RNA sequence: GUGGGAGAGGGUGGUGGAAUUCCCGGAGUAGCGGUGAAAUGCGCAGAUACCGGGAGGAACGCCGAUGGCGAAGGCAGCCACCUGGUCCACCCGUGACGCUGAGGCGCGAAAGCGUGGGGAGCAAACCGGAUUAGAUACCCGGGUAGUCCACGCCCUAAACGAUGCGCGCUAGGUCUCUGGGUCUCCUGGGGGCCGAAGCUAACGCGUUAAGCGCGCCGCCUGGGGAGUACGGCCGCAAGGC
């Protein structure tokens, strides 16, 4: 009930677990997923295979919201940072463009004892 | 690979206004480039460093960039 | 700071004949400007504390000078020393 | 009294009653601290390299001056309290290093 | 003295972007986080992820070096002002004015103390979740002092080159920062690496001496007891000498 066309999508990679969000050219989301929104619990939410089906998942339902071309965002590592946009791309997702995003500051915040 | 000053100019390090060359000592990135693919000197790259730190807050410059492909 | 309008009225204020550029008595003078400029400097800035060093320094080679200049001639010592206000 | 060059980045979208108000009220700033002005450079709208201000452009000026030096400092402070000048820097000269001379 | 130079040397005021947290708004579901696995925790009062806007504190990515400055502690965004040290060239001026330095005085990381600000992130203590035979620990989630600033104390340290300062003398080679030159190269001045003679118990040191000499200061005299006790002095205290 939109009908959206071009998007945006955007990966989020950590450690912990993978999460995509696909959005409109203006930016506002339309769907989502992570390995925790389809099965996986533990651990196993990282995997790169959950950051697959994660990515499938989110691509498909945004079929539902008539997808066709998409311009790809990344930020952070994980494994499957890559297999994201590996399922991303043969999703049936015409691909714009992938980029790079990680965020990284200029050296303003301590870090957490595990980070030092 | 070519070194940034192997292909320019006789130039001004210390015009933190031309932005036209000043570009080509940034990376794909807003990141200044290592001497390595500088091939400046000692002083002149720390005298390079200088002029663009100085153009980017003049908004000439990118503080930072997005990396494309990946 | 000190620049060489004021660095210079000084010398050819203090030689003794012209052209002399480092007589005891020139130099104590150069010295005694450098100091003041200085005092000054850490009457504000009570924390620049490489400075005050510094004066220290400055300070330690004034003191030396005058030690020989009165060693030397004790007359001319005087001069300088009314001249410049010190002591 | 030395050499310093003043560049200042305001507002792009002004018009001309407002453009040159901004202009003649930076003149009364140098004449009032004392600033003898050697050349200007207006080079005017371009595109930054970041947003500021919300804005992806920018107007652009430069004056090299010959002032004394205790007062640029306070000149700098007059010269930003303006709304719509959104950068001032103001740089002591120098003299041009060379580079693959 | 003159004339050049390099520099995170100090102090004061301004200012820029990245990032974290928070708050306002949009769009958007069912999880997020976290670990070896987990659980506390947070989420339907709408979180995470995404977009735009605001506020606030702290720290300065790339440049960055095996680099630089500083007497040491230590010093990194940019700008301006105030100021210290130092290097080279010129060979101009004084004419031994020198070196060291018990006491004194001043500086002196971090933690800590006092009075008043500030408070994002981090985080002793503390509160929880785990792990384990137990867990008072590591690992996870919170969190106060503190970290930040102003002023005044504290005076310790692997305050390390574990190498006191100054001067003269004794092969070179190689990389380097920074001056000057008639600029394959020479010649000052710093930083490193190999190595002559020599030294050293060895390791190693070797024109940046741990070599050959001279001056002056500090210090040592088996281990434990013990940087304890008594005494003095300093200190608000902690505690220091
Ligand atoms: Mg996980
Ligand atoms: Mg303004
Ligand atoms: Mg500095
Ligand atoms: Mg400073
Ligand atoms: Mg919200
Ligand atoms: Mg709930
Ligand atoms: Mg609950
Ligand atoms: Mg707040
Ligand atoms: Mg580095
Ligand atoms: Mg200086
Ligand atoms: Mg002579
Ligand atoms: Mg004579
Ligand atoms: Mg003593
Ligand atoms: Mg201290
Ligand atoms: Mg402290
Ligand atoms: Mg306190
Ligand atoms: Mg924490
Ligand atoms: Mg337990
Ligand atoms: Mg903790
Ligand atoms: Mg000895
Ligand atoms: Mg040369
Ligand atoms: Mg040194
Ligand atoms: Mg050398
Ligand atoms: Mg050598
Ligand atoms: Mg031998
Ligand atoms: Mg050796
Ligand atoms: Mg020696
Ligand atoms: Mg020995
Ligand atoms: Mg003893
Ligand atoms: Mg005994
Ligand atoms: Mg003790
Ligand atoms: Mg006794
Ligand atoms: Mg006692
Ligand atoms: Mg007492
Ligand atoms: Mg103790």
């Amino acid at each position: 009930k939109r009908q959206v066309a071009s998007g945006r999508a955007y990966i989020h990679a950590s450690y912990n677990n993978t999460i995509v969000t696909i959005t409109d050219p203006d930016g506002n989301p339309i769907t989502w997923s992570s390995g925790g929104v389809i099965g996986y619990k533990g651990s196993r939410k990282g995997t790169p295979y959950a950051a697959q089906l994660a990515a499938l998942d989110a691509a498909k339902k945004a079929m539902a919201y008539g997808m066709q071309s998409v311009d790809v965002i990344v930020r952070g590592t994980g494994a499957g940072r890559e297999q994201a946009i590996r399922a991303l791309q043969a999703s049936g997702l015409q691909v714009k463009s992938i980029v790079d995003d990680t965020p990284v500051p200029h050296n303003g915040c301590r870090p957490k004892k595990k980070f030092r | 690979k070519a070194k940034v000053k192997a292909t320019l100019g006789e130039f001004d390090l210390r015009d933190y206004r031309n932005v036209e060359v000043l570009k080509r000592f940034l990376s794909e990135t807003g990141k200044i480039l290592p001497r390595r693919r500088t091939g400046l000197s000692a002083k002149e790259q720390r005298i390079l460093a200088k002029t663009i730190k100085r153009a980017r807050i003049l908004g000439l410059l990118p503080f930072t960039e997005k990396l494309v492909r990946k | 700071p000190i620049t060489k309008e004021e660095k210079q009225k000084v010398i050819q204020e203090f030689a003794r004949f012209p052209g002399d550029t480092g007589s005891t008595e020139v130099q104590v003078a150069l010295l005694t400007l450098r100091i003041n400029r200085l005092s000054e400097h850490l009457k504000v800035h009570k924390k620049d504390h490489h400075s005050h060093r510094g004066l220290l320094m400055m300070v330690g080679q004034r003191r030396r000078l005058l030690r020989y200049l009165q060693r030397e001639d004790p007359e001319r010592y005087r001069a300088l020393i009314e001249k410049l206000g010190i002591r | 009294m030395r050499r310093y060059e003043v560049n200042i980045v305001l507002n792009p979208n002004l018009d001309q009653s407002q453009l040159a108000l901004e202009k003649e009220i930076i003149q009364r700033a140098l004449e009032n601290y004392g600033a003898r002005v050697e050349k200007v450079e207006e080079l005017g709208l371009r595109r930054l390299a970041y947003p500021i201000a919300k804005d992806p452009q920018g107007y652009f000026l430069w004056y090299q001056v010959e002032m004394p030096e205790d007062r640029v400092n306070d000149l700098a402070r007059e010269l930003r309290i303006r709304d719509n000048v959104r950068r001032v820097m103001v740089v002591k000269s120098q003299e041009p290093f060379l580079a693959n001379a």
